[PDB]
């Protein structure tokens, strides 16, 4: 075809395609174009540079130069055209200011917020609430003891990270300025984590989901009780020997690449970094444990009121309004210190500073407890989505298969044995049995809704499938009431 | 923007 | 900087 349309390289004319697009960069310096991925570069740095300048010519060119910031109230901070515009939630100029009039934001409620000391108070008065069956309001535990909550030893820090994940880990992070997320090696966030006085970006993520990695793994765990109430765990129950082969000779066996990897994730952020006001994907329940740092939330709770405020704030195109100056006071400020833990039941709506330096184990759970409102905020997250348009990635994985499955493999044979014997489910079943209504009524809704206008794309559940469930679900949820109309 | 928790599921 | 996409 044409020698100067070949990367670069590769040597190659079209890529083999994390993923490199269809996607070229070209040497300001030797003028021959680069596929991104051959590029040298990551993808946090593709915007970055006014002048480049590849590994052929750094050492006789001198490095890429980044453009100058030229409006640091903006997103796109290097464009002069934007420097008349408003100041952007949370540029730096925005985080800079908020920093110091952050501590006026009023303090939550005990109806809210519920403090406690240790594992052990935090379960006693989760159970005057009536549980995690009834849980509204959010815990701060300060001390971890009695949560049985298994966490690295003090000491334990980033370095620790990528040495057991691998320096070459790529991890989804937020340019906090520029408010966007991109890929960064494990090993490049290190250095600049490492560097405290030379800091041009901040930079957060939040995605480092480490369940899949053997030796993580049993470093940091959830609480005991996010164990015993994850839907994820228990349609992925990580057994073994008979357990597992019973597992597998009924029908419950479910692919990994199935399972909505969420309940274990490490964060670390910079300070002066900025997350802001959002909703936990799928209205998932979340567990926060500061290794190191601090951490300020700022929180509101999930009430018809807020949501109505928050979908608004969401679909709006202005950048320049911070939620909580338009949330009629909903928004209040939690402080959360070195060796403390958050717990979030679903739906709150929270945007986090972070003060200091910070490293975080935490992870997203549903649980049928907050059933209809991890519906509620999925109606939310759909209301939005119809919108504007964002990526898959950053609402709940799976979500709707999760529920099918748990319908099939969990609720549908509980009803069935119940209804098999005496058996009215109120009496030691009165959880499972309104949750199944919830679900089951939820999931009519989805049905329909793949008739009206089909399926999404390829996989996972045919429809005939679903239907087929349904019937099932159907049948046992009528003949569980006439066993209840009858006694 | 899109600062917000990620995954890719799966 | 220049890109390209194809
Ligand atoms: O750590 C912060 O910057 C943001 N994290 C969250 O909002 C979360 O873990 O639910
Ligand atoms: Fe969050
Ligand atoms: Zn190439
Ligand atoms: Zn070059």
């Amino acid at each position: 075809p044409k020698e100067s349309d070949r990367c670069g390289g590769c040597g190659k004319f079209t890529h083999e395609d994390k993923k490199n697009d269809f996607q070229w960069i070209g040497c300001d310096s030797c003028q021959t174009w680069y596929h991104f991925l051959c590029s040298g570069l990551e993808q946090f740095e593709y915007y970055l540079y006014e002048k480049f300048f590849c590994p052929k010519c750094v050492p006789h060119t001198g490095h890429s130069i980044r453009y100058k910031v030229v409006a640091p109230h903006r997103y796109r901070w290097y464009s002069p055209n934007e420097k008349h515009l408003g100041i952007e939630v949370g540029s730096k100029t925005w985080i800079e200011d908020f920093i110091t009039r952050e501590n006026t934001v009023p303090s939550p409620t005990d109806d809210e917020v519920c403090i406690v000391e240790d594992g052990y108070e935090f379960r006693r008065e989760f159970e005057k609430l009536g549980g995690a069956d009834n849980w509204g309001k959010v815990f701060m535990v300060k001390d971890m003891d009695g949560l049985n909550m298994t966490m690295p030893k003090p000491g334990f820090d980033l370095e620790d990270v990528v040495k057991i994940m691998g320096s070459d880990y790529e991890v989804d992070t937020i340019d906090v300025y520029n408010q966007s997320t991109y890929s960064m090696k494990l090993d490049t966030f290190r250095k600049l984590f490492r560097d405290t006085k030379n800091r041009p970006l901040l930079y957060n993520f939040l995605s480092l989901e480490f369940s899949d990695n053997n030796e993580m793994k049993e470093i940091a765990k959830p609480p005991r009780f996010v164990q015993e109430i994850s839907m994820v765990n228990r349609l992925w129950p990580d057994v073994s020997g008979a357990e597992y082969i019973k597992l597998l000779q009924r029908e419950e066996y479910l692919p990994e690449d199935q399972r909505p990897k969420v309940e274990q994730f490490c964060l670390a952020g910079m300070a002066g970094s900025y997350t802001d006001f959002h909703v936990d994907f799928g209205g998932s329940s979340v567990y926060y444990h500061i290794l190191k740092g601090e951490k300020i939330f700022y929180i509101a709770a999930p009430t018809e009121q807020n949501f109505a405020a928050y979908q608004a704030h969401e679909t709006s195109p202005d950048t320049t309004t911070w939620f909580g100056d338009i949330a009629n006071g909903a928004v209040k400020r939690v402080v959360i210190k070195e060796g403390q833990t958050l717990l979030i039941p679903a739906g709150w709506i929270h945007a986090v500073l972070t003060p200091v330096d910070s490293l975080v184990f935490g992870g997203n759970f549903l649980h049928l407890g907050n059933l209809e409102m991890q519906m509620r905020v999925y109606h939310l997250e759909n209301a939005i989505r119809k919108e504007i348009r964002s990526e898959e990635k950053f609402y709940f994985p799976n979500f709707e298969l999760l529920h099918w499955m748990y319908m099939r493999n969990v609720l549908l044979e509980k009803i069935t044995e119940a209804n098999q014997e005496g058996s009215d489910m109120r009496e030691q079943e009165k959880n499972i049995w309104t949750a199944s209504q919830i679900m089951k009524a939820e999931m009519e809704r989805w049905m329909d809704r793949e008739l009206r206008l089909g399926p999404e794309k390829n996989a996972i559940l045919p429809t005939d499938d679903k239907n087929k469930i349904m019937i099932s679900v159907r049948k046992q949820i009528e003949i569980q009431t006439k066993i209840q109309n009858a006694k | 923007q899109t600062a917000r928790k990620s995954t890719g599921g799966k």
